[PDB]
């Protein structure tokens, strides 16, 4: 039903037939980014739950697949699986812990 | 001296029209669909083609069947060898059996 990601459709009557009006989702403006499959932190490999790791050139962010919305990489949106010596392309970056400033203060 | 049936159909008024798309231009379409699938995934079927590494868009497709994406990243060489062996088996099956 249409080209793109389908959202809605509306039927219209026609002589000896029917007419569909497909409402779809089309991405418009894209930008290049530097990506990584995993992030090494304290000897652990962090994979994103939903989204993809991207870089600004300097800093690293986690972003959903179909839209640009960079977030700070924490432990809430990542999960740990294995070590850093098995994933090809793993980069080095820190992962924020929300419990540390609450326990410090 | 060995007359074919094509000349009989030919002389009795039964002709065959050539197709509009030749075999050298179907292969260009399949090459475009192959180069769009490898380098972009499913992003070229919706809008513009968006580049993505193959080792990550294979992890996108393990998430669609209910498997976490660490399984691919911890077993990438095994899956690559299994795929290469599968293409070799298709090659042998097409080169051996004509049925
Ligand atoms: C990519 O974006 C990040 C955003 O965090 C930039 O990093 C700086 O981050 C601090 C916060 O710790 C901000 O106060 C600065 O304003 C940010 N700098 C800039 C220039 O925006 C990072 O610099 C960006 N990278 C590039 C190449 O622009
Ligand atoms: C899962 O199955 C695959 C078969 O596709 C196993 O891979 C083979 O493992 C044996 C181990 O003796 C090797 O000799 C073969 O060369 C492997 N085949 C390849 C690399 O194509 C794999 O070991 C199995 N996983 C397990 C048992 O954890
Ligand atoms: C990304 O980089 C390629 C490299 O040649 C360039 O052609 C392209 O214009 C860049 N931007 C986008 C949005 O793809
Ligand atoms: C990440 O850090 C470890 C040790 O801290 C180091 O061995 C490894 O080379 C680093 N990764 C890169 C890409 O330099």
């Amino acid at each position: 039903c249409g080209k793109g990601y389908h959202l809605m459709s509306f039927p219209q009557s026609a002589p000896h037939g029917v007419v569909f009006l497909h409402v779809t989702y089309v991405p418009a403006q894209e930008k290049n980014f530097t990506t990584a499959p995993a992030i090494c932190h304290d000897g652990k490999a962090h994979f994103p739950r939903e989204g993809v790791f991207v870089s600004n050139g300097t800093h690293w962010f986690v972003t959903q697949r179909n839209f640009y919305e960079p977030q700070i990489i924490t432990t809430d949106n990542t999960f740990v699986s294995g070590n850093c010596d098995v994933v090809i392309g793993i980069v080095n970056n820190t992962v924020y812990d929300p419990l540390q400033p609450e326990l410090d203060s | 001296a060995a007359r074919d049936l094509i000349c009989a159909q030919k002389f009795n008024g039964l002709t065959v029209l050539p197709p509009l798309l030749t075999d050298e231009m179907i292969a260009q379409y399949t090459s475009a669909l192959l180069a769009g699938t490898i380098t972009s995934g499913w992003t070229f079927g919706a809008g513009a083609a968006l580049q993505i590494p193959f080792a990550m868009q294979m992890a996108y497709r393990f998430n669609g069947i209910g498997v976490t994406q660490n399984v691919l990243y911890e077993n990438q060489k095994l899956i690559a060898n299994q795929f290469n062996s599968a293409i070799g088996k298709i090659q042998d099956s097409l080169s051996s059996t004509a049925s």
